[PDB]
RNA sequence: CACCCGGCCCGGACACGGACAGGAUUGACAGAUUGAUAGCUCUUUCUCGAUUCCGUGGGUGGUGGUGCAUGGCCGUUCUUAGUUGGUGGAGCGAUUUGUCUGGUUAAUUCCGAUAACGAACGAGACUCUGGCAUGCUAACUAGUUACGCGACCGGUCGGCGUAACUUCUUAGAGGGACAAGUGGCGUUCAGCCACCCGAGAUUGAGCAAUAACAGGUCUGUGAUGCCCUUAGAUGUCCGGGGCUGCACGCGCGCUACACUGACUGGCUCAGCGUGUCCUACGCCGGCAGGCGCGGGUAACCCGUUGAACCCCAUUCGUGAUGGGGAUCGGGGAUUGCAAUUAUUCCCCAUGAACGAGGAAUUCCCAGUAAGUGCGGGUCAUAAGCUUGCGUUGAUUAAGUCCCUGCCCUUUGUA
């Protein structure tokens, strides 16, 4: 029951925004102490490639983005219960990670 | 024989390395592990993930 | 090509049991991972694969760098008379329904 | 030992190209549209879109579990773990693929362009 | 090229190789005419080599002056 | 790694014939041989067991040829505002009108004319990023304020532990700017210039049509048609050497020619982003580095990322000089199997041209030019390159079609 902490982290904002909300809510409802999203440093990945195979051109360039987003939900509740609040929200496109102490 | 067909050590160096897809050990992008040619990860940067903002 | 008889019957066996082979298309690699123990270069499970396709017992497929192998009911039967089992024994590929 | 959320990102990245080009290079004749991976530590389902499943499953679906037995030769993840699902196509009309594919294989038949 | 042909070693065919190895009398004394090679795969599986100067043994290379 | 010299291997599927347990064939100790401990080959025998080995058909390989056979991306025409059907109108017709006299816009952008009326793509919209919120939701992997305890003189603490919070920090939602308000000018129309209130009254990108280059790439590909070779190979592998070889001519660049500067010491500030290889701390060595023991799969550890120009003292003194550090001699370390034609790195010594560059010619309008470092990509070893990030921070212009090109409209053309 001590100090299971849940770590939401995908590369949807809206998806991610949605999931760890109804993980809040559903734990609010059942009168459980909860720390709320704890929003850490978005990692950028970034590739930075000439467009041309062959290289003849004027040397042109492609600027790839990848974004990942993380949240961090702690709860003060028994196993038991964190158990089947983390079974009950599954969404494609987000990985949840849960630890206790 | 047996001691003289693979003989040569490939721990390093760019011969050790190749593309994933094509097997091609030139521009080769080899950053978070992508371990792939720079012609085939414009190909196949879309399903992956990477989405081309600014 | 020449490899000892106990790395044939290994190869035939597997692809039996399983149904499907899958190869890493590399002539230098030392030994095939699902057959350690048994010593058997994956240079020997290519070329196998690609002397019992040549004849039309087995359908390949090319991904990236992976060769592809699913055993056909000609595959099937010529297994059953080469290996020798009895034919109420079929591939985990025809176990279920 | 794990792997770092951005190893972690891309890797899954790669398993979704690779899988997706296999599925191509397989499923191509049978008008296969995408794939949608959905994974749980219990087991991860891999749910196919094509336009004639009843193909792709294959003769009392004997080809299914084909495709079951490579990607879990292959890939490494544990036996029971994947369930490969063939869902149909919702319209096959809407899906460039399906048509290119469709296009491709009428081509192939002798018809003019 | 310089070289006239470079050719590949033929192996020179023996007729009936394994009569050299016993000399069987009337009576019955089956005597091994080439030594056995003492290693443990070999023992009473492999019949060791003599050469004009030495002994040699074709599976596990072992060599005896 | 294609190229040059020399040497192993089949990884020539499948089929037909011959061979063939009275053994098709496989591998090899020793000595010779070879660059090689390569049974490659020669002498000499051993050893494996229908897996092969010889002939024909037929394959399979290629960084082999052809980009003027091709597909895909990519560059350019072409960063400007261009582009096309349907039905109606005008010509025998190619074709034209719509798609425009005139205003107006960055814009075929709008207003308004109107044999055209309805549309479609491009432009715009859009998406990402900068700039504002003392309002909102939150936080021992971010901090502040207060209090307690401690160290040193009410003060300094990135010395430690609790309580109010979210100003600072991360980042979701939602607000905010629209020529909206005021004054001129504008067929009082589209709109233009100025000014108030404001964080802001043009932020920087990404995406980008129709129609074409005989543009580049078969040396990115298991994308590919023909052709060339295919067992003394253009396959593949192993040893070397070459890609760097220098009487010369061009193209990106880096360091300079000094005193607004070098040198020596002191002081004080970043941001992007990366680490299964990034590194703190302790010890030994002048230094490159050597050992030992820790943290970090990462807002957690490196790290409060104590960065450089710059700032403040010292020495130098117009001298090819304590500017400049090329070229050369010795040593001492780190990679790596291997460092010579010196891979990088450190120390002492050597001390060339160069005194601001002829004709000519490039790039650029504000956090811009330029100076100045740092991170990413290559990366065992590794930046004079490119791709990003901050830091210090200007002069001149708010114009023109003169040069070089571009778009529309008239004409002229052999
Ligand atoms: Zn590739
Ligand atoms: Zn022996």
């Amino acid at each position: 029951i001590h100090r299971i902490r849940i770590t939401l982290t995908s590369r949807n904002v809206k998806s991610l925004e949605k999931v760890c909300a109804d993980l809040i809510r559903g734990a609010k409802e059942k009168n459980l102490k909860v720390k709320g999203p704890v929003r850490m440093p978005t990692k950028t990945l970034r590739i930075t490639t000439r467009k041309t195979p062959c290289g003849e051109g004027s040397k042109t360039w492609d600027r790839f983005q990848m974004r990942i987003h993380k949240r961090l939900i702690d709860l003060h509740s028994p196993s038991e219960i964190v158990k089947q609040i983390t079974s009950i929200s599954i969404e494609p496109g987000v990985e949840v990670e849960v630890t206790i102490a | 024989h047996q001691q003289l067909y693979w003989s040569h050590p490939r721990k390093f160096g760019q011969g050790s390395r190749s593309c994933r897809v094509c097997s091609n050990r030139h521009g080769l992008i080899r950053k978070y592990g992508l371990n792939m040619c720079r012609q085939c990860f414009r190909q196949y940067a879309k399903d992956i993930g990477f989405i081309k903002l600014d | 090509m020449l490899m000892p008889k106990k790395n044939r019957i290994a190869i035939y066996e597997l692809l039996f049991k399983e149904g499907v082979m899958v190869a890493k298309k590399d002539v230098h690699m030392p030994k095939h991972p699902e057959l350690a123990d048994k010593n058997v270069p994956n240079l020997h499970v290519m070329k196998a694969m690609q002397s019992l396709k040549s004849r039309g017992y087995v359908k390949e497929q090319f991904a990236w760098r992976h060769f592809y192998w699913y055993l056909t009911n000609e595959g099937i039967q010529y297994l059953r008379d080469y290996l020798h089992l009895p034919p109420e024994i079929v591939p985990a590929t025809l176990r279920r329904s | 030992v794990q792997i770092s959320k951005k190893r972690k990102f891309v890797a899954d990245g790669i398993f979704k190209a690779e899988l997706n080009e296999f599925l191509t290079r397989e499923l191509a004749e049978d008008g296969y549209s995408g794939v949608e991976v959905r994974v749980t530590p219990t087991r991860t389902e891999i749910i196919i879109l094509a336009t004639r499943t009843q193909n792709v499953l294959g003769e009392k679906g004997r080809r299914i579990r084909e495709l079951t037995a490579v990607v879990q030769k292959r890939f490494g993840f544990p036996e029971g773990s994947v369930e490969l699902y063939a869902e149909k196509v919702a319209t096959r009309g809407l899906c460039a693929i399906a048509q290119a594919e469709s296009l491709r294989y009428k081509l192939l038949g002798g018809l003019a362009v | 090229y310089t070289t006239p042909k470079k050719n590949k070693h033929k192996r020179k065919k023996v007729k009936l190789a394994v009569l050299k190895y016993y000399k069987v009398d009337e009576n019955g004394k089956i005597s091994r005419l080439r030594r056995e090679c003492p290693s443990d795969e070999c023992g009473a599986g492999v019949f060791m080599a003599s050469h004009f100067d030495r002994h040699y043994c074709g599976k596990c290379c072992l060599t005896y002056c």
